[PDB]
């Protein structure tokens, strides 16, 4: 009797949902995304698949934002990752409605987690096949969490998902031993660019575009900003020399 | 995984004898077994090893410059 | 939110019966062995506590529940299906009854509402029917003591003495063994202890055996005095020390 | 046998048990006659197919030196007159006439199994083989020195009548070998491959999970093609890490 | 099975095998529940096999406990003893 | 055809296959946790697995906090754990909304029992792949343990266990209580109860763990908390002395 | 039921299985406490030793009196008479066989 | 950071030693061992921790050294096999000494829990010191 993968509520004889396992395969077929968790802030970096020269740089950005104090990035299908952020943004105004305070990271962590776990219960709805990576700065500090299509998330000193996550997870573990205390926001941008070029080996068939954004305390003062100006130019030339 | 092999019973023992004959003579590398199919779906720990199918060489669709060389 | 299955999971089998009900009787006959006997002066209810581990305290689980203390109950079948019937039967016997008639329902009226609730999940779509069998017995001011056997299909049947469970095949003969109209409330207890002991493969004592009887109105279990109209509850649950005291008299 | 007991390493937990129930009663059966006990007849070794199954088949007969009787499941089920009957009976007689004989069965799920309703539609050959194996053991003629090794995909899919004692007394799982057991395997197949003295044998043991002599040969195939590109007759110790890492992604 | 009905196998099969006075057959009766004839007979057979593994011609008490853990549990399945759901 | 293992209906054998497969998902994480009770308090210890070095040990917890008194122990995946965690924290708050005093121990096990039945009784809701374990100190019966399975069943327990190794942990807990002829462990200070559960845990398992590999919950009288990484390390050093 | 059955296994010999009928009662009447007296429990133990003497096993008889689990502190004159018969079986002499006959004749005969 | 751990050992070894070699040494093991002990990361155990036993030797009566040796195998430690290597070395200093150490060799066997109880899968050292006890009882 087959057909265990035809519904979300049907459990396999081993107790593992097949639809959950198929959602991970959709992540490996999408654009990879990385992240860096610092002390006073968090750093997000993601690349883009360049089909031709018709793409205008710095226009379509896969990095989302929650209010001004929380950035968000996903790896997977485009409509699945963008719709989940809209639910968190609409509920973020409801938190400021009743509680008047800005939503922190631990309150925002359980915000997106309740939706993903809800689609696995109802077989009539499709779960999100994207891996959501969010972070920011709150009163207690800066935290970085990585959401999975199965609704599983915990604390991560670094975030790596997508197709190039195999080579990305190796570099994030090396940065922990090299900097056990912390890392500056400017250096984290240059280090995140080298990780992107390491996973580019499978993407060498086409061009590449780097989009890096970070939010910290002593610099952005809890504001989501994109890397521009000379900070982006110096970060590209630094990683291209080390990769070759 | 199923028990419906009653109709595939001839197909079942076909793969079983394939594993048996390849283990008979391990000193002959001049006998090649090649299978050209559309894709790979069901795996197996027995099929991946020496003297059997190992390297998977993808045959994708030809690219822009690839079709130009074939038609030439 | 927006349930998309409204169709009943119970369909007529090609043999002329209902498969979901016929397969529900399997869990009833394979469930915990229980029994009951209705005497002239009272009703006795006995069951067996089967623990999967010796470290599981059986005092928390009550296999004999209390809806209104004119009536006892026991389940030969699925517990969760029985627990939701407890909350719903108490609701229709209080919110829909005690808030209207200002009293407690008799035995025949209680089984009428419980039988309708069990069929609600049977006919409705997207929900599984109830495969639990109940034994409801109590006292009436006119018809007297009356016992009923509730099937998982939702059709109760009256019985003088009935036993349902794993050993229900051989237990019905033991209740039909010694019976008459002169039986007492305590006389049926000694028969209940000897009949249930046949199905006990483990230790037999007051802790592992739950015995509850329906007697007269007890002023000690009431909690107040001075009102003659209410002499207290009829239902009384025996403790562990009282059960062992009646074992030496067998 | 062509494969000794040093290439099956990592199973040493099972190897210590298998040698005592096979090698010990076969070489000196007279020790059991004084006590009055009986040695087991068959030995059921299940697990994932293709991993360590071919090695353990020749490893039992290598430490003994007896005859290796292989029974492919394809030729057992055919259309003839008395097909599976004459296969088991003549093998049963050949094992009694010639004592040094070891029978090994591979993938008995085809000739075994519970099927679905236990009915027979073109299924008569499945019950034909199973009933003969159980009838020869419980008869008045047993096999003292004869050992029969069976293999299948899952133990629970077989006939529970065979798993009961009195016929098959040996049920042994074949899991993945440990880390300390795979070191002796990597020193055998790689010894035939031409290499240098600086080759590191500890590079694979960290990246290898359940890799027997069959899976390491795939690493030697990739290492053999690399020696031509660099114009060298040997391989560096770094080739071992890159080859095992590629296999570890597909395997466990 | 019964305590004596199982003991009929112990007092028989073990009577044809060499044992030691330290070994007790009463511990293998009450502790065992619902075993067939060959399973109980395999206990005396496996005890003799483990004695040869240690090179012993008799059956001691330690060899019984080593062979007891193998045949004591025939059920590896879960989700049993379920009167609920 | 195969609708017996797809949707929940009465089977010819009288068993629900869809719900039974949820129990096998509890052992995917391979967490063996036992719950013991002191005199006036209750202490529970759960295993903690950190496969990735990038994991934050402060964020990962197998024992949550329902309120200042009643705790919760869950074995299984987090998505099915938070489904029962959001309801347990809500129903505990809804009690004092319509009543105003603290919810007893046996009440929360019953409130979550009918909710777990909704998943089993209704076909459009899949049953949770986690097992609920609630330990606290009751104002009447004192220490009590209520372990709610996904089946929706609850009963009193002396010392319970979970995981694939629960059979070995239970055997250790049986021989200890039969000698003392008491259900719980009698001790004044609650720090000694932590050392008592670790002693029975090591003998049943056979291996040792570090401060980051274990999570020790402590439920005292009218107070509940969770030991941090420095507090768990102190318990491992304190038990190292003497026994 | 086993005591009445074990008697039927006396004149029919085959004492290998006859000891199980007598041993089944020893642990059965032991838990009865007041339901069994001192003289009634003493005669039941004599049946086990008598069945082993007919079966000719010396080591199993010595394990009954020596081990406290098998003995359970039951001893009398007739019980000691079975020990003298087992000792006379090894030496094969009728002198010790008739020695306990006259002294123990009260309980033995 | 690399070799700096082994350099801080011999520094207190030189300046002033009076009666304090017990506390100034064993207490250093508590600061380390936290995040260390993977493969080659050992700066103390199996190497310097064995040198501490060499420092405590030829200092005071062997009864105090025999008690402090149990505390190393009591709380945490690393591997009992590394401790068994030191026990084999202590038996050499007691053999070349003799005199009042005849009764000391007996007290070491009973005090150390490695000989009395099972610790690590390698028991080879447990039976080595036991044979020396037999030679004493036979005399």
């Amino acid at each position: 009797g087959t057909g265990y993968d035809l519904s979300n509520s049907v459990f396999s004889p081993d107790g593992r949902n097949f639809q959950v396992e198929y959602a991970v395969k959709a992540v490996e077929n999408g654009t990879t995304s990385i992240g860096i968790k610092c002390n006073d802030g968090v750093v997000f970096a993601v690349e883009k698949l360049i089909t031709s020269k018709l793409l205008v740089p710095q226009k379509n950005v896969k990095i989302q934002v929650v209010d001004r104090h929380i950035g968000c990035v996903y790896s997977g299908l485009i409509p699945d990752g963008r719709h989940l952020v809209n639910r968190g943004r609409e509920e973020a105004a409801s938190f400021k409605k009743l509680y008047k305070t800005p939503i922190p990271i631990p309150a925002f962590a359980d915000r997106l987690g309740q939706y993903v776990q809800a689609h696995t219960l109802y077989n009539s709805v499709r779960p999100f096949g994207v891996s959501t990576i969010f972070g920011g700065v709150d009163k207690n500090g800066a935290h970085l969490y990585m959401l999975e299509p199965s609704g599983s998330y915990w604390g991560y000193k670094g975030a790596a998902t997508g197709k190039g996550r195999q080579s990305a997870k190796a570099e994030l573990e090396k940065l922990v031993d090299h900097h056990p205390e912390g890392l500056s926001a400017r250096e984290a941008v240059k280090q995140a660019a080298k990780i992107i070029y390491l996973a580019h080996e499978d993407n060498k068939e086409k061009d590449f575009e780097l989009e890096i954004s970070w939010c910290s305390l002593s610099e952005t003062n809890g504001l989501h900003k994109f890397v521009k100006g000379d900070l982006l130019q110096e970060a590209i030339d630094f990683a291209q020399k080390e990769i070759n | 995984f199923d028990s419906e092999k009653s109709g595939d019973r001839e197909v079942q023992r076909t793969m079983l004898e394939l594993l048996n004959q390849l283990d008979g003579f391990s000193s002959d590398d001049r006998v090649k077994v090649l299978a050209a199919t559309n894709r790979v779906d069901v795996l197996d720990p027995a099929l991946l090893r020496s003297g059997r199918l190992d390297r998977k060489i993808e045959f994708p669709l030809p690219s822009e410059d690839s079709r130009a060389q074939i038609l030439q | 939110m927006t349930d998309r299955y409204s169709f009943s999971l119970t369909t007529f089998s090609p043999s002329g019966k209902l498969g979901q009900i016929d397969y529900a009787l399997t869990a009833v006959k394979q469930g915990v062995t229980s029994l009951g006997i209705k005497a002239t002066n009272g009703v006795v209810i006995a069951t067996e506590k089967k623990s999967s581990s010796p470290l599981a305290m059986s005092e928390t689980l009550s296999k004999v529940s209390l809806l209104t203390p004119d009536i006892g109950a026991v389940y030969s079948g699925m517990g969760p299906d029985y627990r939701v019937l407890v909350d719903k039967s108490r609701k229709v016997a209080h919110t829909s009854y005690k808030r209207i008639y200002g009293e407690y329902p008799p035995t025949k009226l209680l089984v009428s509402e419980v039988a309708k609730i069990m069929q609600e999940a049977t006919q409705s779509g997207g929900v599984r029917p109830f495969g639990v069998s109940l034994l409801i017995a109590g006292h009436d001011e006119f018809n007297g003591f009356s016992l009923y056997q509730v099937d998982p299909s939702g059709s109760y049947f009256p019985w003088k003495a009935t036993a349902i469970g794993k050993g229900s095949v051989a237990a019905k003969t033991f209740l039909e063994k010694r019976w008459n109209d002169e039986l007492e409330l305590e006389d049926a207890i000694h028969i209940a202890l000897l009949t249930l002991k046949e199905s006990v493969e483990g230790e037999f004592n007051g802790d592992t055996i739950e015995l509850a009887i329906i007697g007269d109105e007890n002023p000690d279990l009431l909690g107040y005095t001075g009102i003659p109209t209410d002499k207290g509850p009829r239902f009384r649950k025996l403790t562990s020390q009282e059960i062992n005291d009646r074992l030496e008299a067998l | 046998g062509e494969i000794t007991f040093d290439g099956i390493g990592g199973l040493t937990e099972q190897i210590r048990e298998l040698r005592e129930v096979i090698e010990l009663p076969l070489k000196n059966p007279e020790i059991f006659q004084r006590v009055g006990i009986k040695p087991p007849k068959g030995v059921l070794l299940y697990g994932p197919p293709g991993t360590g199954k071919t090695l353990l088949a020749k490893a039992v007969a290598a430490t003994i030196g007896a005859n290796f009787i292989f029974s492919p499941a394809s030729g057992i089920v055919d259309k003839y007159i008395g097909e599976s009957a004459r296969i088991i009976r003549e093998m049963f007689a050949y094992a009694k006439e010639h004592e040094p004989c070891i029978i090994f069965m591979d993938e008995v799920d085809a000739i075994g199994g519970r099927r679905f309703s236990e009915g027979t539609s073109a299924d008569r050959e499945i019950q034909r083989t199973l009933m003969e194996l159980l009838t020869q053991m419980d008869g008045f003629d047993n096999l003292g020195q004869t050992k029969i090794i069976m293999a299948t995909n899952r133990p629970d899919t077989l006939d529970p009548a065979l798993l009961r004692p009195g016929r098959l007394d040996r049920k042994v799982e074949i899991p993945l070998p440990n880390e300390a057991g795979r070191l002796e395997i990597f020193k055998i197949h790689t010894a035939k491959v031409k290499k240098t003295g600086e080759f590191d044998f500890e590079a694979a043991v960290k990246m290898s999970d359940g890799f027997n002599g069959a899976d390491i040969r795939n690493c030697a195939t990739e290492a053999g093609f690399f020696a031509i590109r660099d114009d060298r007759d040997h391989i560096n110790p770094d080739d071992l890490m890159k080859a095992v890492r590629k296999v570890a992604e597909v395997k466990k | 099975r019964d305590r004596r009905e199982r003991r009929l196998i112990f007092g028989t099969i073990a009577s044809k095998m060499s044992l030691a006075p330290e070994a007790d057959l009463d511990s293998l009766i009450i502790r065992n529940d619902s075993l067939s004839g060959a399973v109980i007979a395999a206990i005396m057979q496996e005890a003799g096999l483990r004695a040869v593994r240690k090179n012993r011609y008799v059956i001691l008490q330690s060899d019984l406990e080593e062979a007891y853990a193998t045949q004591v549990k025939t059920d590896n399945t879960v989700d049993k003893f379920d009167f609920y759901k | 055809a195969g609708y017996d293992r797809h949707i929940t209906i009465f089977s010819p054998e009288g068993r629900l296959y869809q719900v039974e497969y949820a129990f096998k998902a509890t052992n995917q994480t391979n967490i063996n946790s036992l719950a013991v009770r002191g005199k006036d308090c209750t202490v529970v210890i759960s295993q903690k697995k950190v496969p990735d070095k990038l994991l934050d040990p402060t964020t990962v917890s197998y024992i949550f906090c329902i309120s200042r008194t009643i705790g919760m122990v869950v074995n299984g995946p987090i998505p099915d754990a938070r489904n029962a965690a959001l309801r347990a924290k809500a129903e505990a708050a809804e009690f004092r909304y319509k009543y105003g005093y603290d919810m007893p121990c046996d009440v929360l096990a019953k409130r979550m029992a009918n909710l777990s039945q909704i998943y089993t009784q209704r076909a459009y809701m899949r049953p949770l792949g986690v097992i609920l374990t609630f330990v606290s100190v009751d104002e009447e019966l004192g220490p009590s343990i209520y372990k709610t399975d996904p089946a929706g069943y609850y009963v009193g327990y002396k010392a319970t266990a979970t995981g694939p190794k629960q059979q070995e942990i239970t055997t250790n807990l049986e021989n200890h209580f039969k000698k003392s002829k008491i259900d719980h462990i009698n001790e004044e200070s609650w720090e000694k109860v932590v050392e008592f559960a670790i002693t029975h845990m090591i003998d049943a398992l056979g291996t040792e763990f570090s401060k980051n590999d274990l999570e020790v919950g402590v439920a005292t009288k009218d107070k509940f908390f969770t030991l941090s990484a420095e507090n768990i390390e102190e318990r491992l050093v304190a038990i190292a002395e003497q026994d | 039921l086993d005591l009445m059955s074990g008697i039927l296994h006396c004149e029919d010999k085959d004492y290998k299985t006859a000891f199980s009928y007598f041993f089944e009662s020893f642990e059965s009447y032991h838990n009865l406490t007041t339901h069994n007296s001192y003289e009634k429990a003493c005669q039941v133990l004599k049946y086990m030793l008598l069945s082993k003497i007919m079966l000719n096993l010396i080591d199993d008889v010595k394990n009954i009196l020596n081990a406290k689990y098998t003995k359970e502190t039951y001893q009398s004159r007739g019980i000691d008479a079975m020990k003298a018969v087992a000792e006379a079986y090894n030496n094969r002499s009728l002198l010790d066989f008739n020695t306990a006959l006259k002294q123990y004749e009260k309980e033995l005969m | 950071k690399d070799y700096s751990q082994i350099l801080k050992e011999e520094f207190p070894k030189i300046d002033s030693l009076a009666q304090n070699d017990c506390n100034s040494a064993l207490d250093q093991l508590l600061v380390l061992e936290k995040k260390t002990r993977q493969a080659s990361d050992l700066a103390s155990s199996k190497e310097v921790l064995a040198k501490i036993v060499d420092l405590l030797a030829s200092r005071n009566k062997w009864d105090d050294l025999n008690e402090q040796l149990t505390l190393l195998s009591k709380k945490h430690g690393q591997l009992k096999l590394s401790i068994q290597y030191m026990i084999q070395k202590v038996m050499e200093y007691l053999k070349s000494s003799k005199s009042l150490d005849l009764n000391t060799r007996i007290s070491v066997i009973e005090t150390i829990r490695v000989v009395t109880e099972n610790k690590i899968f390698v028991e080879v050292e447990r039976a080595r010191v036991t044979k020396d006890l037999v030679e004493i009882k036979k005399e």
